Formats: C-alpha cells, structure tokens, sequence
C-alpha cells in the first residue's frame, strides 16, 4: 500500500512534472518549475528537476500606483520600481525596467484612494 | 444494472449464500444515504 | 404489600481491593427497580436462588431466620438468632414449632443431630444478603442509620458457613422487606478509597446495556451497537432409533475361555442398545482407557460399526494396546490404528486363566518378518528365518517356531499375570447408526425453536419439512461451513432441515445520558412483524422490553426501531439509522425522519442573462490535520511475563516475535519524526517577522508568536494545545509500554511556523522558491488578487475594508476553535487512539486465555512443570496475540497519519509556500493565502479565500457587432445596465466603456449567435 | 545492572534528557544539525575525537528588511537541477 | 470506488455457533469481540 501510493505519486508526476510545466510549489523541485525529465532506476523512477531560481536580488523603492494628471494608474503586468529619482515599470521575477507609458499600465480612478501613491508622468 | 451487488443490505423476512452468512452471524449494513439520494 | 426495590441490594463480590475502576461481575444480585414483598409488624417466604432482605426498625424485632426444606424434624434446616449476647446459628434437625418467635424456647420443640453448631457476636436499616451456593451459605451485611431508601450502599461479607443442606424457604423469627436474586452482570464503580459508589444493571434497558457495553456510566449520543436478540429455545426433543433389546456384552466380558492375542477374536454387535454401565463390575481395579471419546459420555452417544474385539496377554504388555505403540504385541498379534476411535478395557484374569501347571490355552506370536497393519490377524505357523540360510523345513539354529505359550501361572508376579483386554472400535463419524446408549425418545417438534438430539448430534434450532432426499446410506447432511443443516429422523426416516434460531443485531438510539435517558431501539435487517416480543424470559436475549405504542414503531430498511415517532418534516442528519433515515430529540421525545440533503435552488438560467458578484467577503476557515503519532516503545518480556523468570526461558522456545515488534513499532517511531519535519522543516533558514508590525491595517497578532509566552507561542496556538488534552500511564509503564518522546520539541515546530508565517508576511511566496524578496503586504495582497482574476485596483480601492473583514475573521477564529466542541476531533482523535490502544493493551493482561489464572506466579506456585507449562502456554500464546494485534493496528494507523501528514506538507508547499488555483484544496472560495499553527500532534492552515457576495443580474451578449465587425472582449464579459453596454471583469462588477482597446476583434457579425449591435468608441 | 556492562560516569561524560540519561556524551552549547537523533531536541555526534550531544539547530536565523515601500527584485537567475527519487 | 461493503459480524455466533458453554469459555478472551466490532464499525462509519 505504501509503495501503490508512491507510485501514484511517481504516475502524478510523470504526468505533471513531465507531461508538462507544472504550478504547483514544490511538486516538481524547489523553485520555480521549468520542466523535468524521467529516468528509469532499479525499483524506481528519478526525476531530473529544472527548474529556474532568482538570485542577485537588488532593493528598490515601490508605489501602489502613479498619479499623473490627476488620474491614477496601476502597472499593467509589473510593479512600480524606482532607480532612485526616475520610474519604471518591472516585471516581478526579473529586472527589466521601462518607462512608464500608457500602455504598461492601466487607469482606475483619481489619486485621491490609493494608500501611497506617487507622483510621475506618464508618458503618452 | 452492469454492476452486480451481492447483498445490498435490506431487510431479510425469516422465510442463498447470503442465508448461510446470515446463519454464521455475518451481516450486511445498508449504506446511510440511498441509490436515490446520491442520484 | 409491595414497593420498589430502588438501586439496593449490591454487595462486594469479592475480597480484593479496587479503587477507581468499573469492575464488572456475573453474579447473583437483585435486579434494579424490582418488586419486592412488603411485610408490617409472618410468613414462610421461599428460597428461590438467594434473598437480599431489609429491615427498617429502631426495637430489635427482628432477631433471626430459619432456613429449610420441610422446617420439620423430619429434615435437617439452618437456624440463626441473635440473641443480646451473641448470634447462634445451627444446621440440626428441627421440630420447629408453627408460630416460632425474650423466651427462645418458643421457636422449636426438637432439636435431633445437629451437624453444625456456630457462636459469634432514628431509625436504623439492616440489610442482608443470603445465597447457598456450592454447600457454602454466604451472608452479606449492612447496617444504615435511616419504603425502602433511595441511595446506594454496598453490603460487606460476614461469613460463609458449610452447612451442607438444601433451603427452599426461610422465615423471620418475630416492617421488613424481602427480595430475590438472580443471574445478572452488574458494572461496580469502585472510588479512590476503594468504596463501591454506583452500579449499573446491564439487564435492566437498553440504556443500562449501552453503558455497560462501552464500561461508562454516561454515554455520548449517537447510535450503539449493543447486543443480539436470541430467541430461546422453547422446549427440548430426543430422537433415537426404537431398538430396545441389550446389547450382547454379558457373551463378550462373561466368556468361560478368551482367544489368543495372534488369534483374537472380533464380534460385532448391532441392533441394540449398549449401557456401558453394565461394566464397572468386572475386575477391580481394571483398566477402562478411550480415545476419542470419555467412559462417562458412551451411555450418551450412538455407534455405527461397533466391534469387540477380545484376547488375553500379560500384564506389563497391556500398555501396548494403544495407538503407536511398539513391541511384540503391537508389531506381529495386535496393531491398533494411530487414529484409533474406541476404548481398550483390561483387567487382571489371574482367577480365571492362571494354571498352577502351567496354561497353554495362550500363545502369542514372538517372531515376524514384517509388521502387522492396523486390525489384521495372522494365524500362520510358518518357521521364521533369521539366518541366510534355506531354513525351509523344520526349526533349529536361527529358524525359530513364531508362536510361544504365555504359561500363565498362579504364583507369578503380576506383570506375567494373565490379563483379559477387551477393545471395543466404533465409528463416531456419524452416519446411520445401530448402536445407541440408553436414552428415551420424546416427540417431534417442527417449526419451532428447539433443543433437538438426533442419535446424539446436539444442537439447538428450528426443524422443518424438507424436500431433499438422501441416499439410504446417508443420515446427515452438510452446508459449506460443514455443520449439519439436514437430518433423517432415526424413527419415522423424514428428512428434516435445521435451521438457526431467529436471531439479530440491536442497536440503542440515545440522545445523550446528559440530554436525556430516553432511548430507541433499531432491531437491524428485521421487520416489526417479525420483532420478538415473547412476553416471558424466552425470547430477545437482552432480557428487557421496548413494548409497542401503535406511533413508536417504524419499518426502514435497516431495521425495526421502536421508541422513535417518524415524522413527515426532514432535518439534516443527527444520529444516522440507515437507508436515508436519521433520528433526533426534539424537544421531549425521539424523532425519525428522512435526512434532508439541502434546500433546494433553482437558478435562474436564461441564453442572455449573467449574475455578476458586486462585492466579496475575506473569509477565514480551518483545517486541521494529524501529522503524528504518539511513538511507542514495548518491552516485550516484560508484558508477556513481568517479573517470571521461568516465563521468561519458557518465551525463548517462541522464534523472533519480540525482535520483529520491535523493529516494527521502531519504524512507526521514525517515521513520526519524518512527518513531522517534511511537513514543519520546509524553511531552510528561521526567518524573524519585523520588530514594527504594521502591515497596512492588517493585524496578525492572534497568529505571530506572543513574546511573553514562556514558550512563544501565538494566542491561537495556545488554544488549540490548551484544548487538545496531551497515574494511567504509570499503570502502562509497568507493565513495559512506554511512550518515546519527539525529536522535534513543541517549542522547535513553534518556532519553524514561526519562521514560515515571518517569511510569507514580509516576503509572500518567494521564499519558498528561492531567496526571500521584501514585499509591502497590500502589494503581496495585490498580486494574490491578481491571481485570483481580480485587478489589483480592486485591493487598493478597498484596503481598509478588506484590512478589516480579514481582521474580524481571523479574531472569529478563537471562538469557532473554543465554542464547537468537536472542533480539534481529529487531533484528539489520535490522542485518543493511542491511548484507548495502550489501555486495551494493559486490560488483556487480566485475561485468562483458557489458563487457570492470569497471574503466572500462582500457576508456578500451584502446579507441577508437566501442567504449569500447559497453562503458562495459554496465558503465553494469547499475550503475544494481543501484541502482534497492537503493533499491526498502530502499522495501518500509522500508514493513515503519513497519508494524512504527506497531505499536509503539500498544503503547507501549495497554500502557505504558494497561491493555490486548486478548487476547494486551500479552503472554500478563491485562495489568497493560508497560514500555519502548530496543534499538539497536527497542524491547523487558517485559509484565507475570496468570496464573491451581491451578485447583480445583467443581460449580456457574446460579442458586438460595430461597423460589421465581430468584437469579443479581451478580459471580460459583456453586460448591460438596461440600455448601455460596457465590459466588465468576470469577478467583480467594474462596468467600463467599450473601447477598441479592452476588446479585439475577429470576423464579421454573422457567425456569432447573440452578437449585439452598439458603438466600440 | 541487567546489562552487567557498565559505562562510568566521569561527571562531564552525563547528561540528563527527557529521553533519559546519556553517559559517555559530552553536552555542548553549540547548535549542529542533527547527526544521530536522541530526542526531545538533543542530537549527538562525533566531534573530532569523542562524543557530543548538543540541542540541534533548526538553521540560520534570518531576518528580511520589510518596508511599506522597498520591493527586492532578482537582476539574475540560476537553473537549477534537483533529483528526486522515487 | 468509494465505498465498499460495510459488514458486521456477531462473535459469538461465528465462534460458538448455538453452543453456550463455547460463550461461556470465550468470555475468557479479553476484549478480542469488542475490538473487532470497533474495527469493523470505523470501517462501516468511513463508507459512509
Ligand atoms: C536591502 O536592504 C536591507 C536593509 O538595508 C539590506 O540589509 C539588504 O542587504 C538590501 N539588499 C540588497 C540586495 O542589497
Ligand atoms: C535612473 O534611470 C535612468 C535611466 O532612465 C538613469 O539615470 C539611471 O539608471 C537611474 N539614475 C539613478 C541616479 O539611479
Ligand atoms: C502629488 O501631487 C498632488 C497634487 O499637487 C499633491 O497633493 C500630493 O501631495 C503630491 N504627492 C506627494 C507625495 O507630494
Ligand atoms: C476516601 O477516604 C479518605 C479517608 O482518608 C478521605 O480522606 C477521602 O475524602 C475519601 N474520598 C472521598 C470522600 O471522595
Ligand atoms: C458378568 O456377570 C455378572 C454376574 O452375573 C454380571 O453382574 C455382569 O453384569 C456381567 N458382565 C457383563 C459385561 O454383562
Ligand atoms: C415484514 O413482514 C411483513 C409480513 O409478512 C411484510 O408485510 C413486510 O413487507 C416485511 N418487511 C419487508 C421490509 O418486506
Ligand atoms: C433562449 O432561451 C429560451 C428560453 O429558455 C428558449 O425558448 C430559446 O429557444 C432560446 N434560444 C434559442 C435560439 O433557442
Ligand atoms: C461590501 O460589504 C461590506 C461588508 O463587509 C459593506 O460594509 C459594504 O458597504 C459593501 N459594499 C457595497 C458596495 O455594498
Ligand atoms: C490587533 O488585534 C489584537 C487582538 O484583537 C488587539 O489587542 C490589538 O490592539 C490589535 N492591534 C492593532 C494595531 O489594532
Ligand atoms: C436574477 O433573476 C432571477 C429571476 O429573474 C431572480 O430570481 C434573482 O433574484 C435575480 N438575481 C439577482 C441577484 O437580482
Ligand atoms: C446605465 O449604467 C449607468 C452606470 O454607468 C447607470 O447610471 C444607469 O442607470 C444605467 N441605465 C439604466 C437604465 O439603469
Ligand atoms: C445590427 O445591425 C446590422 C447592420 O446592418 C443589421 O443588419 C442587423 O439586423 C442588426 N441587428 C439587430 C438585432 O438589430
Ligand atoms: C511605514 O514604515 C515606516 C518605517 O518602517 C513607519 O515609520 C511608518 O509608520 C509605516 N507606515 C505607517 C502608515 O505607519
Ligand atoms: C548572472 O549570473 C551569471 C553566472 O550564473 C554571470 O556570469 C552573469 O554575469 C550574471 N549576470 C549579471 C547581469 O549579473
């Protein structure tokens, strides 16, 4: 019975660790999962794990959000970030800044909400 | 109607394998919610 | 008169201190709540099986008793008075007076042999017990400063007299109350100064039976498996064969002259019936040996093939008659098969057979080549040859005459003194029989329970006409089990088919001891019609009864229950019955009905119309699961022998059982500590939550460790260890079960949930996929709203709101955990587990086995190595079954706790390590996150969801048709407020205008059924 | 003495646990990872040249720089390989 | 699958088939019965 269950597991795996690229944290190794390969052993079955691990983190200053022209915008995929006196739009798992345009980002209202919003421009 | 049950667990009115359990002190429950209710 | 016996009438049944424990004891008491005779200042009551007897008085009136048969002279009664000075009690041969009753002179007249003569020592109750039993007359006392009371009090011996006569009645020597005894099981709770303090008669209802089948004076609700009922059997039935002429032993035993042994003679004997006890007159002394059977048992039993088979040999070879043996007499004149059914008589015939001369009536073959086989004769004289040589011819030099004359004479010793051996062989493997003791024949009862003896076959149960026709060599027939279910009835050859007593499972229905001490009763696979209901004690073997009152009794396919009013209202369900029915207290009485499985809800479908949630509700839920065991430790010689030496050596003859529990209950230990550290060790480094513990307006406190605590625990974890409960397991320790403690200490898993809950609050799920990125929280919160398909502007517009529904429903919990009792059951469940395991273990320690005792010092003490080691095998073989039991019950339970802790490792990877999109895996609604709190053997997850709240309905279309182009929305739906059409994101209404930028498009409005005609601006 | 060979206690060389009594450990207050399991937090080891047993270390404590406003953001990567076997 | 047959099974009938001095001499086994009534009524709750 033990065994049945961890070949379940192994089947689980094949299938989503294998088969395909799996979101589940920690189902197919530490880090983020980028793919995995099968190879036969004895009694068993080992799973080469790739997957891809930040590293060289680096602080920045960050805002919910940036008003511009009264109006409050919120990054379209990515996060506010700030090299100290300009700011740009990241996105998350890797620092790629770029301009903040209107059209990395998204309108939702006034800068009279948002709990730490912050003044730039918005380029059109 | 493709899966064959033995017993079921219903009621046995006093008068074939089931019997001779039944006389060896084997029984069968009924499961609490019915073929209905799970429907 | 008559009144209510109450709760009176318990005595100590044995001599042995107890203190807090429910003993249980068969014995004779008064049934609880019994009528008992009420007598005023008299009569000669009877003695039925014992008499507890009470006496409410402040004058002494009462002063004694006599007990007796016919209280004449012309047999021998007990007598006992007190007189001031002392008690008098004499078994003796009484002329008692009519009226006996300070003058003792007017009690009896005569006073003939007297075997047995004894002296001895605000209202006030004396209560007394007297029972006569194996000789022995018992008396039980108690002495109450005072309708009988209504409280509990336990009578004490006093003596125990060998009187040595039967008492049918008894009389009061001149208000005093008189019950009787009977068989019952009583459940004693002895108190901490080893007073009994309460009982429970288990024969009294269904409730007294459900406390005492789970040994607790109060019981939980819920639904019990109880007992069985049994019907009785009503009378009993012998049928044997009609022979009647004796069988022809007197021609056997009484012979003028017997055969040689390599001659001997066999008789048969048939028709007729054999009385064994004909012998027990021959020789004295002899001997009278079976096999297979006891001497006392053949005037009970019925014989196929009976042979007699009869010679003579010398004393000291009648040990050679018996199965296996070896000798001349056993290897070349008389073998009797090793699996040998019978009975050898022998007896010295020295009278008889011995010639002072010389008797050569006796021979004996000395000399064969080869063995003889089982009941085969040899009756050659042919010269045995033990040389090489062609001894055909006469005798001489290695050529030897076979046979050799016994020579009996009357001046030897016994050992060469002629004996007389009769074997008799007869074939119990039933079939028909011709041979059959002395037994009479009562008629034959059909479709009725029954005690029946068929030819000796026993059993009890129900005979029907059967149908079946055996072949005329056949009288019995068999079922699978191999037990007879058919039988030829040895008079009138019908066939006859046997079936079993009505019998069946009961189950008790209670509320709760608490709530109520009403009951219903579940007679399980029965229909009412067919529920017993024997008025007398010869049915429902319980005893008690749950009579009928036309609305308490109803038909469900599980059973009969009895005591419940079905209603036509459905609830959902509190004690399930079976087949869809469940029962409850309503409050006053007992209800069954119908489980309900929900309330009904149709929704609204249409092909146009969509229900958009307008607001969310941040809920907070709990899920707790086991994560270990207690591990366990067994010193395997000292349970099975503790303290027995000899016990000890006599184990070692048992192979390696210790070593393999050991090594078993030594993985389950080790496997414990990996659950505990794959689930609680996923952190690699203890992260520190910040010193300034502001998270923008969220409040962990309940949850972050508590820095005054001397443990440092959170307030929720010190509720959920303060509510799980973690001098019995001294009784365990000294019997050689002992609990190991965990690697992981308390203090150790609080601190790594500690760094778990610091690592996701400063971080959110980075630190579990590599080095831990500082986020601001409403920013972790925006990207677990993005997750969840929500905008974040949709966090950031509502921080504060959804700040507080988060706090509210993480200080909610507390109360959730604390108020619903049954809220840690599956924590306390393992505790639980272990140790009713541990005391199921300790408690078989008193069991017999089929041994004399459980004790291995008095069956040492008491018996010789030959039997002690018999009973020491016993008490041995049952012990190392109750441990091999143990250890695979805590192997499949362990098996379950590494399911259910593999399961909570992968929820603390994918719901405190990451965002879950797994439907219903890290709580109800959509997940945000979850967070962890150590529990005393588990782990409790508070799941943080999303729940969508006032829906709004709107009509929608599946796309637009604008300038003849086909539009779909990019990140949304299409819905209408009436007469505008805007786009709106599926989770939360957040109408916006339809622009050719949060749409796309794709084809010509003609393909797209539903498609709308308005304005892409 | 059931087991008639005895272990002597020079003092330094016993300890008392909640699992018992060790003698022929020396107790450390350093924290190693857990080598060989005694229980209720205590592991030993080999020191090097006798016998330690110490309270086991959980790990590196840490402490990450939360703000209101500071994000880390990685600037690189590694592609990692694990095994896992089954 | 997700439920399989719940059974109960009555001891003493099995074992000491209508003999009671066989019921007589089991009640010398310990708790034997009721623990295997436990085990099969957790079994028989867990069908359900
Ligand atoms: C981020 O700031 C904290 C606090 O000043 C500092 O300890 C840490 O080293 C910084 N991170 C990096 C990658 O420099
Ligand atoms: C700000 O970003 C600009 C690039 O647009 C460049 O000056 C530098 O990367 C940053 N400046 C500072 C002072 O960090
Ligand atoms: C951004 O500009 C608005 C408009 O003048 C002002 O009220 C607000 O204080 C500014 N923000 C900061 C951080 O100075
Ligand atoms: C049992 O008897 C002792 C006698 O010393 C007494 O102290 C104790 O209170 C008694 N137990 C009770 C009354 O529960
Ligand atoms: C043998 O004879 C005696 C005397 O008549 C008699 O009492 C006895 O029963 C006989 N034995 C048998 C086995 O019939
Ligand atoms: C029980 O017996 C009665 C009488 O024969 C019958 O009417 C009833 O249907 C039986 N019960 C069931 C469940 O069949
Ligand atoms: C739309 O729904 C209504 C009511 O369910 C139905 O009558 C109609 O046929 C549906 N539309 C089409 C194209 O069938
Ligand atoms: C959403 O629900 C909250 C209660 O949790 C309430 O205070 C608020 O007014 C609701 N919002 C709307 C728009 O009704
Ligand atoms: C957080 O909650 C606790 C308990 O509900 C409360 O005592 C404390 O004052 C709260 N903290 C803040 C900052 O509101
Ligand atoms: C949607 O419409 C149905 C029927 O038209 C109605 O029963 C339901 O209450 C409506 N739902 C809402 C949220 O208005
Ligand atoms: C159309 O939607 C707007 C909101 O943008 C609302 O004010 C208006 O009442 C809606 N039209 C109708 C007919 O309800
Ligand atoms: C939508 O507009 C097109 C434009 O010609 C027209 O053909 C079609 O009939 C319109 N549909 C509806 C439902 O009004
Ligand atoms: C933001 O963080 C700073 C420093 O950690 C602190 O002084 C401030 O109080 C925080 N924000 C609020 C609203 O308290
Ligand atoms: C990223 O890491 C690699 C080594 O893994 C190194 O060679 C490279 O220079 C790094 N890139 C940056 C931008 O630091």
């Amino acid at each position: 019975a033990e065994i049945r269950a961890s070949a379940n597991l192994a089947a689980t795996k094949m299938s989503e660790c294998v088969l395909g690229q799996s979101k589940r944290v920690d189902f197919c190794g530490k880090g983020y999962h980028l793919m995995s390969f099968p190879q036969s052993a004895p009694h068993g079955v080992v799973f080469l794990h790739v997957t891809y691990v930040p590293a060289q983190e680096k602080n920045f200053t960050t805002a919910p959000a940036i008003c511009h022209d009264g109006k409050a915008h919120f990054p379209r995929e990515g996060v506010f970030v700030s090299n100290g006196t300009h700011w740009f739009v990241t996105q998350r798992n890797f620092y790629e800044p770029q301009i903040i345009t209107t059209d990395n980002t998204f309108v939702s209202g006034n800068c009279d909400v948002v709990i730490g919003i912050v003044n730039n421009t918005v380029y059109d | 109607n493709k899966v064959t049950l033995a017993d079921a667990g219903f009621i046995k009115q006093y008068g074939d394998l089931i019997c001779a359990q039944k006389f060896k002190g084997l029984t069968v429950l009924p499961p609490l919610l019915t073929d209905e209710m799970i429907a | 008169a008559y009144t209510n016996s109450f709760t009176r009438g318990v005595y100590y049944p044995d001599k042995v201190f107890r203190s807090s424990v429910l003993h249980s004891t068969q014995d004779l008491f008064l049934p609880f709540f019994s009528n008992v005779t009420w007598f005023h200042v008299n009569p000669v009551l009877p003695f039925n099986d014992g008499v507890y007897f009470a006496s409410i008085e402040k004058s002494n009136i009462i002063r004694g008793w006599i007990f007796g048969t016919t209280l004449d002279s012309k047999t021998q009664s007990l007598l006992i008075v007190n007189n001031a000075t002392n008690v008098v009690i004499k078994v003796c041969e009484f002329q008692f007076c009519n009226d006996p009753f300070e003058s003792e002179f007017r009690v009896y007249s005569s006073a003939n042999n007297c075997t047995f003569e004894y002296v001895s020592q605000f209202k006030n109750l004396r209560e007394f017990v007297f029972k006569n039993i194996d000789g022995y007359f018992k008396i039980y006392s108690k002495h109450t400063p005072i309708d009988l009371p209504q409280g509990f009090s336990a009578l004490e011996p006093l003596v125990d007299l060998p009187i040595g006569i039967n008492i049918t009645r008894f009389q009061t020597l001149l208000a005093y109350y008189v019950g009787y005894l009977q068989p019952r099981t009583f459940l004693l709770k002895y108190n901490e100064n080893g007073t009994i303090t309460d009982a429970v008669d288990c024969a009294l209802d269904p409730l007294s039976e459900t406390k005492c089948t789970l040994k607790s004076f109060t019981v939980e609700k819920g639904i019990y498996q109880t007992s069985n009922f049994r019907v009785q059997p009503t009378e009993s039935i012998v049928r044997f064969p009609n022979i009647t002429n004796l069988c022809p032993f007197d021609e056997v035993f009484n012979a003028t002259r017997f055969a040689s042994v390599y001659a001997w003679n066999r008789k048969r004997i048939s028709n007729c019936v054999a009385d064994y006890s004909v012998l027990y007159n021959l020789a004295p002394f002899f001997t009278f040996k079976c096999y297979g059977v006891s001497p006392t048992k053949l005037n009970d039993l019925c014989f196929t093939n009976v042979y007699a088979d009869s010679f003579v040999i010398r004393g000291d070879e009648v040990r050679q008659i018996a199965p296996g043996q070896t000798g001349n007499i056993a290897d070349y004149n008389y073998k009797l098969p090793d699996d040998f059914t019978g009975c050898v008589i022998a007896w010295n015939s020295n009278k008889l057979d011995s010639k002072v001369s010389g008797n050569y009536n006796y021979l004996y073959r000395l000399f064969r080549k080869s063995n003889l086989k089982p009941f085969e004769r040899d009756i050659s004289t042919e010269i045995y040859q033990a040389g090489n040589k062609p001894c055909n011819g006469v005798a001489g030099f290695n050529c030897y005459f076979p046979l050799r004359s016994y020579s009996f004479r009357p001046t030897y010793g016994v050992g060469h003194q002629p004996y007389r051996v009769v074997v008799l062989s007869f074939e119990l493997l039933h079939a028909p029989a011709t041979v059959c003791g002395p037994k009479k024949s009562t008629n034959l009862v059909k479709n009725k329970c029954v005690n029946f003896n068929f030819n000796g076959l026993k059993g009890t149960g129900v005979l029907t006409e059967s149908n079946k026709k055996f072949l005329p060599f056949q009288q019995f027939g068999r079922d699978i089990a191999d037990t007879t279910d058919a039988v030829r009835d040895p008079q009138t050859l019908e066939i006859l088919d046997i079936t079993p007593c009505s019998f069946g499972g009961v189950s008790v229905i209670t509320p709760g001891t608490n709530t109520s001490n009403q009951v219903a009763v579940l007679y399980q696979g029965v229909n009412c019609t067919e529920v017993p209901v024997a008025i007398h004690a010869d049915q429902l073997t319980p005893t008690w009864r749950v009579y009928s009152t036309g609305s308490n009794v109803f038909q469900t396919r599980a059973g009969c229950l009895i005591g419940a009013e079905y209603v036509n209202n459905s609830y959902e369900c509190d004690i399930p019955i079976g087949a869809g029915i469940c029962a409850s207290y309503q409050t006053q009485s007992i209800i069954a009905y119908t489980m309900s499985l929900g309330a009904e809800n149709s929704v609204a479908y249409s092909n146009n119309s969509i229900a958009i949630p307008t607001n969310f509700t941040i809920s907070v839920t709990t899920e707790i699961l086991p994560v270990s065991m207690t591990k366990t430790s067994v010193d395997c010689t000292m349970y099975i022998c503790g303290d027995s030496t000899e016990c000890s050596n006599l184990l070692l003859q048992y192979g390696s059982f210790c070593t393999q529990l050991k090594r078993a209950l030594t993985g389950i230990a080790v496997e414990q500590d990996k659950n505990t550290q794959e689930v609680f060790a996923q952190v690699k480094q203890i992260y520190k939550t910040p010193p300034i513990k502001y998270f923008g307006g969220f409040n962990f406190s309940q949850i972050l460790p508590d820095p005054s605590k001397p443990s440092k625990r959170s307030p929720i974890e010190d509720l959920l260890f303060n509510k799980v409960t973690l001098d019995l397991i001294c009784a365990q320790k000294f019997k050689g079960l002992t609990v190991l403690p965990p690697l992981l200490t308390d203090e150790m898993i609080a601190q790594y949930t500690s760094a778990l809950l610091a690592g996701t609050i400063t971080s959110g799920w980075t630190f579990g996929a590599g080095p831990a990125l500082q986020i601001p929280f409403p920013m972790q919160m925006a990207y677990r709203f993005n997750g969840i398909g929500v905008t974040q502007n949709v966090l950031y517009e509502n921080q504060k709101l959804i700040a507080n529904q988060f706090n509210s429903a993480i200080g909610k919990i507390q109360d959730s955990l604390s108020s619903t009792p049954s809220a840690l059951g599956k924590l306390q469940d393992v505790v639980n587990h272990n140790a009713q395991a541990l005391n199921t273990l300790v408690k078989q320690l008193s069991s017999k086995f089929g041994a004399i005792s459980s004790v291995l010092n008095d069956i040492f003490s008491r018996l010789d190595p030959p039997e002690a080691e018999v009973q020491i095998d016993r008490l041995i073989t049952g012990r190392l079954q109750s441990l091999q039991t143990y250890v695979t019950q805590q192997l499949i339970r362990a098996a379950e706790i590494r399911a259910s802790a593999n399961l909570a490792a992968t929820k603390m990877s994918e719901c405190v390590l990451g965002q879950s999109k797994r439907v219903d895996f890290c709580g109800k609604g959509y997940h945000l996150m979850s967070f962890p709190q150590s529990a005393p053997h588990g782990v409790v997850f508070l799941h943080v969801t999303y729940v969508p709240a006032q829906e709004k309905n709107f009509t929608t279309a599946p796309a637009i048709c604008h300038d003849g182009k086909a539009h779909f929305p990019r990140e949304g739906v299409f819905v209408s407020n009436g007469t505008h059409w805007f786009v709106t994101q599926r989770n939360f209404y957040e109408p916006q205008i339809i622009t050719t930028d949060n749409t796309f498009v794709s084809g010509n409005c003609d393909v797209v059924i539903g498609i709308v005609n308005n304005t892409v601006y």
